[PDB]
Parts: structure tokens; C-alpha cells; sequence
């Protein structure tokens, strides 16, 4: 899952996904959270692909 | 706080809770009526709480004030958490003893290799979830702006800093969000982000007070 | 390029094929010997591919010329994609002549409003998949960087701006990376990213070339 994702217009695209959640994360690999109750975590991955919404 | 030790009852008198039915982030008191938190630390209906070791016990020296107004940053970046730093008022004023002092902000920024003292009630683990009831403390230096940098490329603004131990093991942790940490005495820094806690080259970022003094100033003169 | 027109052959002389095999990004041609283009588009094995029209047909005025070196920019951030600019030295200096012509760079940055010619052979299609072969030119004005804020909250920093339309319908897209934003005959962006390619309220974002001047002359210059 990924809303919001901006990619350069290159081929291929470099891509991510710049979607505050909670949960923090199987699929992504570099994941940056805030140290609040809830927290609000990031995925700073680049990829390919985006991903669907 | 992972890897830290009991800070003792009221040791760290300008340490504060913020509730909301439960403890959800810290805060600093840095005059009567006013608290500096981080902006992703927003929420509608914020308690104060002052004067607390153990937040599931009341112990006598207590004062719990609603926040009459929240003001975050006004370039607060909720993406990249640039400018993570908020203003709360104290509806009424808090009383100044002993135990619920305010802390004094910085009129020079802190230098790499200081050493600073972090606190708050968030976990206490790198693996798993333990929530400490009595206040934690850690004191961990300044890295430099050079090691943050590294540590999380491309990730740090000039409004951050990183501070704790490359090699793991000693960190703040969630719920330390909003807490201070203070060198020689001055409120250098508000827990902001990481990756994971307490983890091998991935210290804790820190929201750089420093650059804030005179929004800090004008803001409260206000308001 | 989505909802532009075609350029006509050679019209456009400043713009450069990048080629590794295949077209995978553009860039400006700016002297006799060196190529802006974005950062992101770093690869090795580059050709610089000049006085091209259809990229996939030799039609006779084209100068393949392989890149002695590229240079991306030292404080290039591939996270925020700030500083999104890199400098490729041509293996020899290309003939310059009415078909393959160098672009001026900036004395001064261009204010909103301007309206500005941005090419490239990338995709033509906000949704699916379409490839020109001929080069794709679109007219379209430099949007405030207020607009450019509230499009994507948080993601633009000084070195950005946004052009194009916020009604969508006309933008820059995939394979257009690197390629040319002249405003008044100067070279005032390069084209970097956005979400998706001519959607509603996502205009595309460009590397501000007038910030760079300075190190554009140095680094030339010196190498």
C-alpha cells in the first residue's frame, strides 16, 4: 500500500512512498519513526514501483 | 529511555507529562505558565502534568493543568519533521518549588562531545515493549553534525541533531517524544525521531532549541 | 511530455539524448563541451546523444559523443532529491552549429508567471504508456512556490519550483528527467520529479539553475 508517491522522471523512475502511518513495516526496510504514543513512522525506501492505493 | 537508569523522584523538576487519557508524549517547563514539546506531539485536549515520578500513582507532589492553547511551529514540516518543536500555555500558572521547576534555554547552541541529560517515561527495550512508570534518565553526548548526517543521509536539517552512542544500547525510545534534553543546564534539544531505538548507527535526532529562542520569546510575549 | 505538441525537428538545439543503451534521461547542452542534466540521472557508460530529432532514426545532423565524466552536485540529496543537478563533460567538444546549440544560463532566477519551454522524449500519457519518438516541446508558466508548497506539503526546499498547470493535462514525465526549462532563453530548470505526470494539483517539480551558476562556473572551470 502506498497514497502518496512521488517519483523522478527518469527511466527507470526512482521512486517513494511519503505516507505517515502507525505501523512500521514489513515490505519497507528504512523506516523512520517519531517517539510519541502512537508514533508517526515514514518509509524512506526508494524503488521501482510505488505502490498501490 | 532505553539503556538508562531512575532519574529519582523530582530530580528533573522541569520534566513534564502530557496526558490525554494516558501518557502520550513529554514536554519542558521553561517558565509558570509554559511548556516546550514537539510539534508532532500535537493534540486537541492536552493535560500538564507536573511534579511526577511515577505517572500511575499520584504521590503528593503533582500539579495537573489542561492547556488552555497548543501553538506549533509555524514551518513545522510534518514529512521531514524540520522545525518538530511546539508551544503549550498552562491554563493556570504552575507553582515553582523544589520539585516543579522551570529550565533555562540556551543562548548559544551546544557544541558536539557535550554531554546532555535525556529523559521520560517512554520504552525501555530496542526489542519488545516495557513501559517504565517512574522517570528514566540518560546521559549521552552530542554527536556531530557530520556523524547524524551519516547516520541518516539526507534526512537531517539544520534544526536537528543527533545525540547517544553509534555502537547501540542507549537511547531515548517512544513516549520520550516532546521530553528535554539539557546540557550544562540548558534545554538544548526536544526527543524527536529515530529509526527503531537504541539500534547499531542509528542514533536519536533531536530538535535544535537553539535555533527557536526568539520565536520562543516573541510567542509567549503575545500570548 | 504530456499534452505538448511537436517541437519540429532540430528546433530545440540545446537538448541532449542521455543514452546507455537506450534514451533513460535528457539534459542541456550549455557549452561546447558540458551537459546539465539532474543528478538522479547519474549512470555510468553515458552517451550524450545531440542534434537529435527522433531518437530512434539517424536523420543526419545527430553528434554522438561519449561523457569523459560526471560531476553530481556535492550536496545532492537523493532522499528529498535537493540539488538535483549534475554536470557531464563531453569526451570531445561537439560542433556547434544552428541544429545543436548551447543554452545561456541564468544571471538572475525567473519570478512566477514566466512562461517556459520545457522538452523531452518522455512519456506522453498521464495514465498508460505512449513513447513520442520525436521530441515533445509544452509551454507552461512558472507556478509561485506557494502553489508549489500546498502541492506537495513538506517536499520542496529552496533549490525547487513547480511549472505547469494545476488543472492538469500538461506536464513533464517519465524519460523527460534532466531535460530543459528555458525562460526567456536561459536555462532556469531541469526536470526532477512529481506525483504521477499531469495530474490534478501535482505539477511538475524542477531543479532551480539559478542557485547553481556559481558552481556550474567553478567546477567547468576545473575540469
Amino acid at each position: 500500500c502506498c497514497d502518496f508517491c512521488p517519483c523522478t522522471r527518469s527511466i527507470p523512475p526512482q521512486c517513494q512512498c511519503t505516507d505517515v502511518r502507525e505501523k512500521c513495516h514489513s515490505a519497507c526496510k528504512s523506516c523512520l519513526c517519531t517517539r510519541s504514543f502512537p508514533p508517526q513512522c515514514r518509509c524512506y525506501d526508494i524503488t521501482d514501483f510505488c505502490y498501490p492505493s | 529511555i532505553v539503556g538508562g537508569y531512575t532519574c529519582g523522584a523530582n530530580t528533573v523538576p522541569y520534566q513534564v507529562s502530557l496526558n490525554s487519557g494516558y501518557h502520550f508524549c513529554g514536554g519542558s517547563l521553561i517558565n509558570s505558565q509554559w511548556v516546550v514539546s514537539a510539534a508532532h506531539c500535537y493534540k486537541s485536549g492536552i493535560q500538564v502534568r507536573l511534579g511526577e515520578d511515577n505517572i500511575n500513582v499520584v504521590e503528593g507532589n503533582e500539579q495537573f493543568i489542561s492547556a488552555s492553547k497548543s501553538i506549533v511551529h509555524p514551518s513545522y514540516n510534518s514529512n521531514t519533521l524540520n522545525n518538530d518543536i511546539m508551544l503549550i500555555k498552562l491554563k493556570s500558572a504552575a507553582s515553582l518549588n523544589s520539585r516543579v521547576a522551570s529550565i533555562s534555554l540556551p543562548t548559544s547552541c551546544a557544541s558536539a562531545g557535550t554531554q546532555c541529560l535525556i529523559s521520560g517515561w517512554g520504552n525501555t527495550k530496542s526489542s519488545g515493549t516495557s513501559y517504565p512508570d517512574v522517570l528514566k534518565c540518560l546521559k549521552a553526548p552530542i554527536l556531530s553534525d557530520s556523524s547524524c548526517k551519516s547516520a541518516y543521509p539526507g534526512q537531517i536539517t539544520s534544526n536537528m541533531f543527533c545525540a547517544g552512542y553509534l555502537e547501540g544500547g542507549k537511547d531515548s525510545c517512544q513516549g520520550d517524544s516532546g521530553g528535554p534534553v539539557v546540557c550544562s543546564g540548558k534545554l538544548q534539544g526536544i526527543v524527536s525521531w529515530g529509526s527503531g531505538c537504541a539500534q547499531k548507527n542509528k542514533p536519536g535526532v533531536y530538535t535544535k532549541v537553539c535555533n527557536y529562542v526568539s520565536w520562543i520569546k516573541q510567542t509567549i510575549a503575545s500570548n
